[PDB]
RNA sequence: GAGCGUGCGGUUU
RNA sequence: GGGCCACGGAAACCGCGCGCGGUGAUCAAUGAGCCGCGUUCGCUCCCGUGGCCCACAA
């Protein structure tokens, strides 16, 4: 996967650094999904914690 | 970078007085959030791999749904927009099959090319196209950056454009080839890459936050109003005494009018809002705004598609 | 950094770190890859954990970490996942690395496995 | 049943 | 009669594609290949059955 896009500027882009706002660029593609979800228990625990208690 | 979606509408008055009871309706920003749901849409950012149908079904079947329907269908590779209309708000990926979608897309050449021929060239595809036969719209294209034979690039077409094609015909306008390497759709309609554009995994998870854990938040910014479905299109807004007869099949006679969006024309398709901005029907046109702004009598929208419960308002007729 | 990072490793420590899995690979026995790693770590067949600090999306290793704290199992962060692949025995970059049985890095381990502790 | 949305294709009353 | 709403206008095997479990590889460990198992949304016209209203907004 070669698209990405700075998460400030929303600026689509190959490079790794945004050509606009010069900060590291991200792929565009979401993560890949399952409906077994294998981890999403856990995935939910570590974010939760990110979004408070 | 324009697409008819993003037109600018002027907001008409023809009744001043106008007001609307608090008692009658629920606003989006006021509906439990089940009722939410029942008439709710989502901005989901398709993972790459799965056929658009699939993604649709393991939703109804984690939110536990009976209905959902995805507007235009995202081949398996390609991620990116597709709004999933929920419930009792399906039939309004009708406002939205038809409109404008926007894609980027990474363009790869079978041979080497100048970065002026390229840009030249894609520039003379703007216009219209005929594909496979049928002739549909790119409304602009432009270029964001050229890594030797890597062209990466948004796009803005009509509903139905083949991009994997557009390519094809591109590399052929330009000697070489090409073939594209990966597309991401980022608009449709009214639907936008912002912050309503949620994964299926901050989904899904937020879904279990509000059902397991008890936590509306986040769930609720995950579901969008129908009224949101609709931001594009022209918009009648009716008074409190029109709007059940209206959800009871009535047409919309002129003199149920309070405020109405400028430039319609007779044949357009309107969306039929209350004066609390809640979305009660879509509809054709049978007068232009200005018809419709001096007339006293007549009627103005045949009503076509309702969405409102019958029981939001009074049967004050 | 990342979110999942959820604390900090010395560039001592963390190089001391791919040194650990680089002897395993031949005196004793690793997994590479995360679904190899997270296999190991719901067996409890892993005895130290290794997660890179450069893995987007982070959806891909996010769940290590919680994972590793329910088994009890001491994980450990590392600068790059392109080198961290290299020292696992393979030429492409490998998002996390479970060590299964030490070898001969069992005292290079507990001194990691050990000095871990305190950053939580 | 005929269309639409880029996605489905082949068997059997 | 008309407008609107609800339901119906097929089911079962199979396949490419995708994924999950197991295995885990000489530039796919963000997962090869081998095995097994999963896995496909709706809208518009029109037609039929049923329901609710017939409402120029006072
Ligand atoms: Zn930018």
């Amino acid at each position: 996967f070669r698209i990405r896009k700075c998460p400030k500027c929303g600026r689509y882009t190959l490079k790794e650094v945004c050509p606009v706002c010069g900060e590291k660029t991200k792929v565009a593609h979401p993560p890949r999904f399952s409906p077994e979800d294998p981890y999403g228990e856990y995935r939910r625990r570590w974010k939760r914690e990110v979004l408070g208690i | 970078r324009i697409l008819p979606a993003d037109i600018k509408r002027e907001v008409l008055i023809k009744d001043e007085n106008a007001e609307t009871n608090p008692d009658w309706g629920f606003p989006p920003e006021k509906r439990p959030i089940e009722m939410h749901i029942q008439f709710g849409v989502i901005n989901l950012d398709k993972p790459p791999g799965p056929t658009s149908h699939e993604v649709v079904a393991w939703i109804k079947k984690i939110l536990n749904l009976e209905k959902a329907g995805h507007g235009g269908t995202l081949d398996p590779k390609v991620s990116g927009v597709l709004p999933v209309a929920l419930e009792k708000a399906t039939r309004v990926v009708q406002a939205l099959l038809p409109a404008g979608k926007e894609y980027v897309a990474l363009m790869h050449l079978h041979g080497d090319v100048p970065e002026d021929k390229i840009i030249q060239v894609m520039k003379e595809f703007e216009g219209e196209i005929i594909q496979r036969l049928r002739t549909r719209k790119v409304y602009y294209i432009e270029v964001l950056e050229i890594e030797g034979r890597d062209v990466l690039f948004r796009v803005g077409v009509e509903a139905g454009t083949y991009i994997r094609s557009l390519i094809h015909h591109i590399g052929l306008a330009l000697g070489v080839g090409a073939h594209m390497s990966e597309l991401r759709r980022t608009r449709s309609g009214p639907f936008k890459e912002d912050e309503t554009l949620i994964t299926l995994h901050d989904l899904v998870d937020y879904y279990y936050f509000w059902k397991e854990d008890g936590i509306e938040e986040y769930f609720r910014k995950a579901i969008q109003p129908m009224e949101k479905a609709v931001e594009h299109l022209p918009k009648v807004w009716i008074k409190d005494s029109a709007v059940a007869a209206v959800t009871h099949g009535a047409d919309l006679a002129v003199p149920g009018i309070a405020k109405l969006h400028a430039g319609i024309k007779r044949g357009d398709l309107v969306a039929i809002m209350t004066l609390k901005d809640e979305l009660v029907a879509l509809g054709k046109a049978m007068m232009t705004s200005q018809e419709m702004l001096e007339k006293t009598k007549g009627i103005a929208v045949d009503v076509e598609k309702v969405f409102m419960p019958r029981d939001w308002y009074p049967k004050l007729w | 950094k990342p979110s999942y990072v959820k604390f900090e490793v010395p560039k001592e420590l963390a190089e001391k770190a791919l040194q650990a899995v680089e002897i395993a690979r031949d005196t004793g026995k690793i997994r590479k890859g995360t679904n190899e790693t997270t296999k190991a770590v719901e067996r409890g067949q892993a005895k130290l954990v290794i997660i890179a600090e450069d893995v987007d999306p982070e959806e891909i290793v996010a769940h290590l970490p919680p994972l590793c704290e329910e088994k009890e199992i001491p994980y450990i962060y590392v600068p790059s996942k392109k080198e961290l692949g290299a020292a696992a025995g393979i030429e492409v970059a490998a998002a996390s690395v479970a060590i299964i049985e030490p070898g001969k890095a069992r005292d290079l381990v507990e001194e990691i496995a050990m000095k871990v502790k305190e950053l939580m």
